[PDB]
């Protein structure tokens, strides 16, 4: 899930 | 951190974290959804950044942050739609350059029943004269609440927002009785926002050219 | 509409429906049979809810909230039975299930939430009444809508009455009020999800066809 | 509709 990446950056 | 702020500091943080009103490109069944999915996709990117600026959200586990966003994303989209459609009765302001009416909803099948509930919620916010400081509180509540039973820290942050809501009403001249009644009235609307989201989610899965993120959100409700 | 909050509670408590008694295909038959007989009692209970008979609207409110009212009743019955759901005194089921295994957990979660909050019966009957009047109020005419809000406001006052007469501070009253009503949002969720899987007497389908 | 009759 790309949502993990957005929430970390 | 969120626990240790004043009700005024809570409001100011929420108001400052507010996402901007995006525009759409410059109908039919494929074109309508296209503009909506495109708008929603760009809104979600801002929402994720807004979520991280909501007091006590970063203090959660990343997995928990994903869970709450995936469960509430359409609610948050809808309550934002409803809010900025207040000053346009009978119409839904998706974007400043995308104003739609009930008849225009008849292009996407099954979408007109959602539009009616959205207008009704909007006219309700109108009738209540919902304030912006109250709107940002409701939106933060939706984020933290909608996926909490699917925790101990979240319930304390929710209590903090409840304190903040009463603070706004007490600082507006409303009596104690009027504060309880308004608070109750606002939170009951959240039950309908949940209902609209569920019905909207249903029709989206019935249609599923959605993006990867928008499809990742929808698959969470599958 | 002109009842004291003590008289409000007394009316709702006295109007309470009784707790009725009752593989994969057999258990659905039990729940379907049970809910169908509960619906009969719910309708006559709804008639005893203050302000409900002052409407026409009644059909619509019940069609939208029937599964909610059934679920919050179930959750209320399972409150003192951790990890399990008390559908009937002779039907106590836990997690140990096709597709409603998720609903069970949400019901268990809701029941668990009622437990730690130490939900009172006086508060329960208020919430159940709220669900009845609220769930179908923005799907309507508006002459009745104004009256419904007045009744909703009255129940809100009644809720705050109870908490104040429990020793809770003014802030604790607001907080508990919020906590309670926020749960109704989850009940709406469970109802919609439960309504989804449902898609079997004539009445139970008349209610079921309304959410198609 | 069934719900109509029973309510009356
Ligand atoms: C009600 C409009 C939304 C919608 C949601 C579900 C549908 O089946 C039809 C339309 C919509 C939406 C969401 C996701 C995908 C498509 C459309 C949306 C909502 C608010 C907003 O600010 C931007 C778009
Ligand atoms: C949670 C169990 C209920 C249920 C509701 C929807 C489903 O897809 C699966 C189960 C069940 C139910 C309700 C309506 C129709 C069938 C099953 C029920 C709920 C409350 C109650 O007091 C008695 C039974």
């Amino acid at each position: 899930k790309i949502l993990h990446r957005l929430l970390q950056d | 951190l969120a626990l240790s702020l004043t009700a005024d500091q809570m409001v100011s943080a929420l108001l400052d974290a507010e996402p901007p009103i995006l525009y759409s490109e410059y109908f039919s069944e494929a074109s309508m959804m296209g503009l909506l999915t495109n708008l929603a996709d760009r809104e979600l990117v801002h929402m994720i950044n807004w979520a991280k600026r909501v007091p006590g959200f970063v203090d959660l586990t990343l997995h928990d942050q994903v869970h709450l966003l995936e469960c509430a994303w359409l609610e948050i989209l809808m309550i934002g739609l409803v809010w900025r459609s207040m000053e346009h009765p009978g119409k839904l302001l998706f974007a400043p350059n995308l104003l739609l009416d009930r008849n225009q909803g008849k292009c996407v099948e099954g979408m007109v029943e959602i539009f009616d509930m959205l207008l009704a919620t909007s006219s309700r916010f109108r009738m209540m004269n919902l304030q912006g400081e109250e709107f940002v509180c409701l939106k933060s509540i939706i984020l933290l609440n909608s996926g909490v039973y699917t925790k101990d820290h979240i319930h304390r942050v929710l209590d903090k927002i409840t304190d903040t809501l009463i603070h706004l009403m007490a600082k507006a001249g409303l009596t104690l009785q009027q504060q309880h009644q308004r608070l109750a009235q606002l939170l009951l609307i959240l039950s309908h926002i949940r209902h609209m989201s569920n019905k909207g989610m249903e029709h989206l899965y019935s249609m599923k050219p959605l993006s990867d993120l928008l499809l990742e959100m929808l698959d969470a409700h599958r």
